[PDB]
């Protein structure tokens, strides 16, 4: 078969430009199509056939190819710009491939998350579950670490977690935890305590309760 | 001007099969692909009338000139078959339709509890959200004091717990002082549930 590679991510300041690349063995020789996805939005077509844009696609897309190597051009990126980038060919015998993608991140300051954990509410308690949640609120940039302990146990496999997109406004994320326990397990135990990592934090920060104490 | 119509979000149990069809506005002369996108993933070729061997078997594509329409049913679903199903007409592929959900799951619809996220008792800023825990199938729209609250709020997006059900947070960042004068209310729907809760959102004791 045929495979195409792209780098995860991109980061560009504000009015400067991203470069997207896109790997393939002699891609040179084929016409590169390039996909802007928004969130929830269908893809469009941006680029086709190396370097033509469709009609009302801004002039800031250009697009290149030669070698091994084809590459997007987003002059004067603003927020809007926000998206993933899939690079695509037709090869005469694995029919239509895309590559895995890229997201185009707008960089701005490091921001420390403000740091938040809540109690299962008395009305979960009820009806026989637990759910404590920590919240990391307007960081940046988007990589962060949360490690879950009770009783000082670190907890493993029994939290998940989603992230917001980048804010069009400020240019931060927020993240939520949520530790999954049953009701018979949450009322075992004393300390609850989320503990953050983040570039924007010279050491961690930890937020706590002890169950049934005014939190 | 061509545009590709879809049809409606399906919900489908394992074993089962879903035909997705995709409508034309002369589909004569052009080819159609179907691609898709599992949540959080990359797009990805099916087939096109020509099938993917990850997909060979499980996959049959037609296309009725007649009534310009184009059909993709995939057979023996699994959960990994959870995806947006999108057509698209070939040139690069220029014309896109807007998607087709095909959930996999056992799962029953089922609307959320909404569990107050209560603003810690101990100036500056406090947080407090909604929990809206364990509903099938997506989505559910929040919205905060019935629209007239927006800043600084986060509705994160929904996850899938291990139970086959979804559960997501609401946020919102409000000033110390308010707590306890303003009144801070989530507003909950769940459709497919005929589920709706303004639920207030209030200081612990
Ligand atoms: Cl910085
Ligand atoms: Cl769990």
């Amino acid at each position: 078969s045929y495979e195409l590679t792209q780098p995860p991510s991109v980061s560009v300041a504000p009015g400067k430009t991203a470069r997207i690349t896109c790997g393939g063995n002699n891609i040179g020789s084929k016409s590169v199509h390039w996909y802007q996805q928004k969130p929830g939005q269908a893809p469009v077509l941006v680029v086709y056939d190396d370097s033509d844009r469709p009609s009302g696609i801004p002039e800031r897309f250009s697009g290149s190819n030669s070698g091994n190597t084809a590459t997007l051009t987003i002059s004067r990126v603003e927020a809007g710009d926000e998206a993933d980038y899939y690079c695509q060919v037709w090869d005469t015998y694995s029919d239509y491939v895309f590559g895995t993608g890229t997201k185009v991140t707008v960089l701005r300051t490091v921001a420390a998350p403000s740091v938040f954990i809540f109690p299962p509410s008395d009305e979960q308690l009820k009806s026989g579950t637990a759910s404590v949640v920590c919240l990391l609120n307007n960081f940046y940039p988007r990589e962060a670490k949360v490690q879950w302990k009770v009783d000082n146990a670190l907890q493993s496999g029994n939290s998940q977690e989603s992230v917001t997109e980048q804010d069009s406004k400020d240019s931060t994320y927020s993240l939520s935890s949520t530790l999954t326990l049953s009701k018979a397990d949450y009322e075992k135990h004393k300390v609850y305590a989320c503990e953050v990592t983040h570039q924007g934090l010279s050491s961690p920060v930890t937020k706590s309760f002890n169950r049934g104490e005014c939190s | 001007q061509v545009q590709l119509q879809q049809s409606g979000a399906e919900v489908k149990k394992p074993g089962s099969s879903v035909k997705v069809s995709c409508k034309a506005s002369t589909f004569s002369t052009y080819s159609i692909s179907w691609v898709r996108q599992a949540p959080g993933q990359g797009l990805e070729w099916m087939g096109g009338i020509n099938y993917a061997q990850k997909f060979q078997g499980r996959v049959t594509i037609t296309t009725d000139e007649s009534t310009s329409t184009a059909y993709m049913e995939l057979s023996s679903l699994r959960s990994e078959d959870t995806a947006v199903y999108y057509c698209a007409r070939d040139t690069g592929m220029d014309v896109w339709g807007q998607g087709t959900t095909v959930t996999v799951s056992s799962a029953s619809t089922k609307g959320p509890s909404v569990f107050p996220l209560a603003p810690s008792s101990k100036g500056g800023t406090a947080a407090l959200g909604c929990l809206v825990k364990d509903y099938f199938p997506e989505p559910v729209t929040v919205s905060w004091n019935s629209g007239a609250l927006t800043s600084g709020v986060h509705t994160f997006p929904a996850v899938l717990q291990s139970s086959g059900l979804y559960s997501l947070s609401s946020v919102v960042t409000v000033p110390s002082s308010s707590l306890g004068t303003q009144t801070y209310i989530c507003n909950v729907n769940h459709k497919p549930s005929n589920t709706k809760v303004d639920k207030k959102v209030e200081p612990k004791s």
